[PDB]
């Protein structure tokens, strides 16, 4: 069972946006679906629901007259058309399945992020955090990538195209005074690997079409 | 309309020990069909929400039986008999009896593992960034517990103010530690007026305050 | 959730 949302991004206040949820792994036409949102650092708020029958819909008071939920059963897709967007609508938007057999919502998607702001898109700069010396008395080296000055969220980081996941910490972004974000991603590796093993951080900032693979070498 | 109130909002618990979360509704969740639609989900670090419990006490797929739910009317409780490191995250209750759907505020469970001192690493700015006119110095605190950690920057022994930011990871699901990234940012010019850059770490796990430093030029 | 019943 998979719910994959797309369509989130940066939009100006009063602007419009159209979200999609591609569903798989179950008979889509048989299930009621909903959109539920989570503003960063905050709780869960129901946004809209659509039944499996009759195209019947329901909206939270906050979005009445502005949002339209719909579905295409032939494409196994859920949609949320968002108009007259406000700063207060900025959130991660989740596709969520209603399980009528248990009388409750079960599966959540991964969410797609909507940012409503008059601020400009900016792509990040990616800088190496080079493993120096020693760094530890015990044969461990730390290296990483600094992803600096971007907007809006989100940015993703992987190491060696997903092969390297052990000892990886990607930090939550910090919102800087300027309105721009920065983050870092680090990994601890054996000191002895530095000579032979290649380390590359793969940075993705989709809102700016930015894709960067940065090789991190010592010294 | 139906307000969901959880308590406590923060729940530190020693692993192996039980934990309880209270969930109270402003109106009875007994539906006219005789069922009580109270549910519990968990949102782990960096993950989508996953359902734990529906209809007050029913375990969802794959959920360990150390989880249990009870209650009626307006009064409900999630219990974890023996908390495991993998139980860390934010727990939400929500009601499916009354339209519209409402969630509780969330309860963040924290695991109280043994004290772990941070491994401290300092990173001089990249020549890439220096070329761009700015200079970021990163101090990394890796895998520590508890969360409270004091980080101060010193440049030629002068305590810095207003030019640093820090980010902290969520408590790790596997080893229950935190990690911290502190970034000090200067103009290249300012950065080049000094030699010694130091980050000083104070933490309950350290035998004494720890300083990691380097000298600029062969930085 | 209640919207799917009734």
């Amino acid at each position: 069972v998979q719910l994959l949302e797309s369509g989130g991004g940066l939009v100006q206040p009063g602007g419009s946006l159209r979200l999609s949820c591609a569903a798989s792994g179950f008979t889509f036409s048989n299930y009621g679906m909903s959109w539920v949102r989570q503003a960063p650092g905050k709780g869960l708020e129901w946004v809209a629901s659509i039944r499996s029958g009759g195209g019947r819909t329901y909206y939270s008071d906050n979005v009445k007259g502005r949002f339209t939920i719909s579905r295409d059963n032939a494409k196994n897709s859920l949609y949320l058309q968002m108009n007259s967007l406000r700063a207060e609508d900025t959130a991660l938007y989740y596709c969520v399945r209603y399980d009528h057999y248990s009388g409750s919502s079960d599966y959540w998607g991964q969410g797609t992020l909507v940012t409503v702001s008059s601020a400009s898109t900016k792509g990040p700069s990616v800088f190496p955090l080079a493993p120096s010396s020693k760094s530890t008395s015990g044969g461990t080296a730390a290296l990483g990538c600094l992803v600096k000055d971007y907007f809006p969220q989100p940015v993703t980081v992987s190491w060696n195209s997903g092969a390297l996941t052990s000892g990886v910490h990607t930090f939550p972004a910090v919102l800087q005074s300027s309105g721009l974000y920065s983050l870092s991603s680090v990994v601890t590796v054996p000191s002895s690997s530095l000579g032979t093993q290649t380390y590359i951080c793969n940075v993705n900032h989709k809102p700016s079409n930015t894709k960067v693979d940065k090789k991190v070498e010592p010294k | 309309y139906v307000v969901m109130t959880q308590s406590p909002l923060s729940l530190p618990v020693t692993p192996g020990e039980p934990a309880s979360i209270s969930c109270k509704s402003s109106q009875s969740l007994l539906d006219s069909d005789g069922k009580t639609y109270l549910n519990w989900l968990l949102q782990k670090p960096g993950q989508s929400p996953q359902r734990l419990i529906y209809l007050v006490s029913k375990l969802d797929s794959g959920v360990p039986d150390r989880f249990s739910g009870s209650g009626s009317g307006t009064d409900f409780t999630l219990k974890i008999s023996r908390v495991e490191a993998e139980d860390v995250g934010v727990y939400y209750c929500w009601q499916g009896t009354h339209f519209p759907r409402t969630f509780g505020q969330g309860t963040k469970v924290e695991i109280k593992r043994t004290v772990a001192a941070p491994s401290v690493f300092i990173f001089p700015p990249s020549d890439e960034q220096l070329k761009s006119g700015t200079a970021s110095v990163v101090c990394l605190l890796n895998n520590f517990y508890p969360r409270e950690a004091k980080v101060q920057w010193k440049v030629d022994n002068a305590l810095q103010s207003g030019n640093s930011q820090e980010s902290v990871t969520e408590q790790d699901s596997k080893d229950s530690t935190y990690s911290l990234s502190s970034t000090l940012t200067l103009s290249k010019a300012d950065y080049e007026k000094h030699k010694v850059y130091a980050c000083e770490v104070t933490h309950q796990g350290l035998s004494s305050p720890v300083t990691k430093s380097f000298n600029r030029g062969e930085c | 959730d209640a919207e799917f019943r009734h």
